[PDB]
């Protein structure tokens, strides 16, 4: 409907895409975080985060969770074909 | 077997035309040869369709890409392209029974 | 814009200042026929998109069926309900995030934007 | 206007706080100040 | 920012929106009506321009939005194409 | 920097066999083309859709000099990575690199120039849609460019 | 109070400004000696620019420009009636004060747009 209003040194593509992938970042570390708070003291993924020896938070919540958003060069996945990611979307479709 | 068939449908071959038609007419390319131009590319697109499914003169693996928007129909029929099998959709239900 | 050809070998027509009254003439060198030039303007450059994308829309995706289809936004040359809807995703404009509808039905390639 | 060599220069107030301006109030402490920067694209030192 | 537009090279191409040549080989006539007015008045106190011109016309159009961002006026453009080739080329601005 | 600017970008090609590009309209008229109008009908199909049309204004005055075909064949003749001894084999060297090296899959008989000529303008018309971003640029990577 | 000169290039501006002055009967309806104005002017303008030069010229051709429009009568009106003085209005700063309330309205409210169109740092 082309209310939103770019932020400056943005373009319009750019502050929608920002706004998008903020959104789904902070989705994935709620989801990540709540998971986390769920781990009992006995779960061994936490043992082995919380020796530091192995793995990481992220693993536990990306393993449990969310895998969360894949990028490609610091990007969402772009549009290999004409306006598409694959064939079974629609074109020009930025649903995550 | 396709040029042939092409010709005998309402199919205008370049050396055969006036220029000023060519914007509102699709462009037909044969392996990337352009063979003419034709002036209403969906019948065309599923009369090719329907012989392709019916394997009739077109065998199979010759593709029939239709950029709508550029209006062009591009066949293929070289080697070396890559293809796979899908199965056939229509009004929402598949051919397979 | 002054694209003009000769009337005897269709090539293009170069302005021309006739100092003689003070009027643009659009003369073919090689083939010395002039035209009375009435544009008045020989040349102008657009630089901040003077182009529009309904112009350039072709009636013929409407048989798309990689495009999405919405109802909400009926015609209003037909009043016909389904319409496909797209961005234009070109150059000249650099946010396609605006919409272009095309009326489904046959017949009717009324376009329009929202 | 504007000096060559340049493009779209970033104007923006550093919330990290080693860009921050670090002054030494009367009491001796380090208060470091919220204050507007410039950063730009291009480079031509000394004309800025 | 007012610093900022003395650093950011701005070209003539930043602040305009179209460019057009004319003939109007009368300059006391114009092909647009509406630069007439505006004409008439740089027309009454003729310089270099006593009842001849180059009978051509380079009409630019500038955009008002990026005249403000940058903070230009009309008179410094005018100076800054009268520096750059001297007489050559007689330059007739509008009221800002 | 003096004159570059004013006439702008404008349109080359360099065949296969030859040390040297040569501009579009110099080989449109090597084919038999001398109308502009003949030349831009293969290569714009609307005429009315100005943009276009300045698109190809430097090339064409760029190539106004010729007139002529066989001053086109001698043109590229000369350019030619093996250089004929005269003007009447530079025109015939020319002539056969049209006929057989560029756009060999058209064609290589005579009677196959017009549609050598065809497929030359939409290559150009191509171009122009690449030029005004009305299409997108093709991606090597797009495996369906592939073989 | 306006020292006469015999530059033709002065006493055509000092005219025009006249001719420009008597737009919409204004003086009509306050009963000022516009050419003395006018004069007066002129006469502040060549002391601020101390030439006959472009500076001087398209000063001169602002100060008319924004005197006969008549979208901003009122500034007509004040220069007429003496509520403006005429030193005062010949160093005024283009239109961001000279100018009519709309106008002024205008440039404040995209004054405050284009804070939001240039913060960022997101
Ligand atoms: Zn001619
Ligand atoms: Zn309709």
């Amino acid at each position: 409907n082309n209310e939103l209003e770019p932020t400056p040194g943005n373009t319009l593509r750019q502050t929608f895409e920002n706004q998008v992938n903020r959104i789904l970042n902070d989705a994935r570390d709620k989801t990540g975080s709540s998971a986390q708070k769920s781990l009992s003291e006995y779960n061994n993924f936490k043992s082995m985060v919380v020796s530091g020896a192995k793995g990481s938070k992220i693993n536990i919540s990306q393993v449990i969770a969310v895998v969360g958003q894949q990028n490609v060069e610091g990007k969402r996945i772009p549009f290999g074909f004409k306006h598409r990611t694959l064939p079974h979307f629609i074109k020009d479709d930025y649903g995550p | 077997p396709i040029l042939e068939f092409l010709e005998e449908w309402s199919m205008e071959n370049l050396e055969e035309i006036s220029p000023a038609a060519i914007a509102d007419a699709t462009k037909i390319f044969v392996n990337g040869c352009w063979v003419g131009i034709h002036k209403d590319p969906e019948q065309l697109m599923n009369t090719l369709r329907k012989l392709r499914r019916q394997m009739d003169i077109i065998v199979s693996e010759v593709s029939m890409i239709r950029d709508i928007r550029e209006r062009e129909i591009r066949i293929y029929t070289d080697a070396g392209r890559i293809c796979r099998p899908l199965l056939i959709v229509e009004k929402q239900k598949l051919l397979l029974k | 814009v002054g694209i003009r050809f000769c009337q005897e070998c269709n090539n293009m027509l170069y302005p021309k200042e006739d100092k003689e009254n003070r009027i643009l003439l659009y003369a073919c060198r090689n083939c010395d026929y002039q035209q009375e030039a009435d544009n008045s303007c020989i040349y102008v450059n657009k630089i901040t998109h003077e182009v529009d994308e309904l112009t350039q829309i072709i009636a013929d995706v409407s048989q798309d069926p990689t495009l999405p289809r919405t109802e909400d936004h009926p015609c209003q040359k037909c009043g016909h309900k389904e319409a496909v809807f797209f961005q234009s995703h070109s150059a000249r404009a650099e946010d396609a995030m605006r919409l272009y509808y095309v009326c489904t039905a046959p017949h009717c390639g009324h376009r329009w934007t929202e | 206007q504007g000096i060559e060599q340049i493009s779209k220069v970033y104007m923006h107030l550093p919330q990290t706080d080693n860009k921050k301006k670090i002054i030494i109030t009367e009491d001796g402490e380090f208060k470091a100040l919220q204050e507007w920067i410039l950063e730009t694209d291009g480079v031509s030192l000394m004309r800025v | 920012k007012d610093i900022l537009c003395r650093l950011e090279h701005t070209t003539l191409r930043k602040v305009t929106a179209n460019t057009a040549i004319y003939y109007d080989p009368n300059p006391q006539s114009t092909v647009v009506a509406e630069d007439q007015e505006w004409v008439n008045v740089y027309y009454e106190m003729p310089d270099f321009d006593v009842a001849r011109i180059s009978p051509w016309l380079l009409r630019v159009e500038l955009d008002r939005k990026h005249m403000t961002d940058r903070k230009l006026t009309m008179e410094q453009i005018a100076e800054k194409i009268n520096a750059g080739f001297g007489d050559d080329l007689n330059c007739i601005f509008n009221d800002d | 920097g003096a004159k570059k600017s004013a006439i702008g970008q404008r349109i080359v090609a360099t065949l296969p066999y030859i040390k040297q590009e040569v501009p579009i309209i110099i080989v449109f008229r090597a084919l038999g083309f001398v109308s502009d109008r003949d030349i831009l009908e293969h290569i714009i199909y609307d005429f009315e859709d100005p943009e276009m049309m300045e698109m190809v204004k430097p090339s064409l005055d760029e190539a106004f000099v010729i007139q002529e075909q066989n001053v086109a064949l001698n043109f590229i003749g000369s350019r030619g990575a093996k250089p004929g001894v005269t003007k009447e084999k530079r025109i015939k060297y020319a002539k056969e690199v049209l006929q057989k090296e560029m756009l060999p899959h058209v064609g290589v008989s005579d009677f196959c120039e017009t549609k050598k000529a065809y497929f030359l303008g939409y290559m150009v018309h191509r171009l122009l849609l690449a030029a005004l971003g009305r299409r997108e640029l093709d991606d090597r990577d797009h495996y369906g460019n592939k073989r | 109070r306006a020292p006469s000169t015999s530059d033709s290039v002065r006493l055509k501006c000092r005219e025009m400004l006249a001719a420009a002055l008597r737009t919409g009967d204004d003086y009509i309806a306050i009963g000022a000696d516009e050419e003395e104005l006018g004069s007066q002017i002129e006469e502040a303008i060549y002391q601020e620019i101390r030439n006959t030069d472009m500076k001087y010229k398209n000063r001169v051709r602002s100060r008319i420009s924004n005197l006969k429009d008549a979208k901003n009568p009122n500034l007509r009106k004040n220069v007429l009636c003496g509520n403006i003085p005429p030193d005062l209005f010949a160093r005024m700063t283009a239109e961001e004060m000279a100018s009519d309330e709309l106008k002024e309205m205008r440039k404040n409210l995209t004054k405050e747009a284009i804070r939001e169109h240039q913060m960022a740092k997101t």
